[PDB]
């Protein structure tokens, strides 16, 4: 998997959705502050818009590492 | 630092554990405050901005949502407004703010208690944002009274002793209460 | 400090659980494993405030120590003498009576 | 036990959260003590060896570093020495 | 690795051993509530029975993601 | 990735740098007590010395799983 780091590792706060690059045909894992999230549980990835809908809104400075497939 | 999930959105559950253990409640009974959360059934509410947790008053109706929480812990919900600082003062869930009177600290919430050089902690019974200048004392900052700084560790016993029954709770060397001895020696005052 | 107060009613499962009252005091129950408190109650109404009943916790030890034979000796008067000393000084009135 | 990041170097932030909640301060206002940390601007200092946290006295000058912290919570910093146990007694932060 | 989620992500409680599907010829990693576990430390996988012996008994609602090899 | 466990899973304490085997041409991930660390954020890997420079000094008994590439 290709690791994608959201906003250099520090989220701006209040982010519910994250846009991944085109290459990403799937996001199997999300690592929020070292916590692995499963598809459908901690986040849902839609392939049409290329956007990861998160279970929680991100807070300021959150490190989110997106695994792109 | 290592990415240990204690920051921001990934620290909600561990922070809830810490708050629940501090308040003696269940972890599922702590709620984070934002604009629209259901505060019903929850027993402690945590303010993310001030990082302060306040015990929610019981009896909040099912389905009640929160609009705003002031820096003085004034919580306005859909069914009304609650001064969470006053609730914490009633439950004696005090926050000993860092600093003392000689250094100067500003009190935002009623449950915030300020240390003094005598070892006592005083809570302010007046005014949402009591400000204390450096080098002050409880007497200099407003005095020590019911509408002023109140010592917290002995507040209830001090108030109970100040009532009409206070002399009756204090025993003398012969096994009689101070009130009984006052009634026994009042013949001197009557005679005078 | 169990959530709630006497006016709302809380049930005490463990002896260390202390119930808040509207006076700002916390009372622990010295009786009975599952003390139940109905809504709108008070420590006096729920069993009273005694050694076998509700006990205020923040001043429990000092209250018990003041209730002993030495309590009057720990309290000073305006002239620098203890309350016990002044009681012993004015007891001539009681003796005379 | 499971590897839950509560041990050693990976438990610094959660322990800081716990200490801050115990002391009513911010998580960023708790500092771990070692040989050379800047204790300025911090409000609570945590001793890793004794696993005890002490409220730092206010007014510590900016840039002050710590040399040693005794088992009696005697903290010697670059600008002086502070008996953190006495400070805790004054603030009634008893253990 | 093939991620296997135990009991839809919510364990029933008191589970010491977890049975993996046949495909699994090895379980290199276990993710209990986002915590990676190493073979022999947090869990032991036996290939004969296809059962993962956990270091702790699972509690109710625990999210365990099993990596199958 | 090849998982490398530092000192049988229990660090000796005060370890700032970790030496990886020769095979390792890269260390994309570090798992300190189940916490994934990103290159440049939680650790920096130098290929010349084959040493992982950690953001924090390791404490006694820390479980660090090094992913070698």
């Amino acid at each position: 998997y290709i690791p994608f780091v959201f906003n250099n590792g520090s989220a701006a706060g209040g982010e519910t959705t994250i846009v991944v690059p085109d290459y990403t045909i799937g996001v199997p894992e999300i690592y929020v502050e070292g916590f692995r999230q499963q598809v459908g549980r901690g986040f849902t990835f839609n392939s049409v818009n290329l956007t990861v809908t998160l279970a929680q809104p991100l807070e300021q400075g959150d490190e989110v590492v997106l695994m792109l497939s | 630092l290592f990415s240990q999930g204690g920051k921001g959105s990934a620290g909600i559950l561990t922070n809830k554990q810490a708050v629940a253990r501090h308040f003696g409640v269940k972890q599922s009974e702590v709620v984070y405050f934002s604009v629209g959360v259901d505060i019903s059934g929850y027993k402690v509410i945590y303010d993310k901005t001030t990082q302060r947790a306040y015990s929610l008053p019981i009896g909040i109706p099912a389905g009640t949502t929160a609009i705003s929480l002031s820096t003085a812990a004034v919580l306005v919900h859909s069914q009304g407004s609650v001064d969470l600082g006053a609730v914490a003062v009633l439950r004696k869930e005090y926050v000993t703010i860092p600093g003392d009177f000689t250094s100067g600290a500003t009190i935002q919430v009623k449950n915030e208690i300020l240390t003094h050089s005598n070892g006592a902690q005083y809570r302010w019974a007046g005014a949402v944002p009591k400000v204390v200048p450096a080098g002050s004392t409880p007497a200099s900052s407003g005095g020590i009274s019911a509408s002023a700084w109140i010592e917290v560790t002995g507040e209830e016993l001090r108030d109970e002793l100040a009532t009409t029954g206070g002399a009756s709770q204090i025993g003398t060397s012969d096994g009689k209460t101070v009130q009984q001895w006052i009634i026994a020696n009042d013949s001197a005052n009557y005679r005078a």
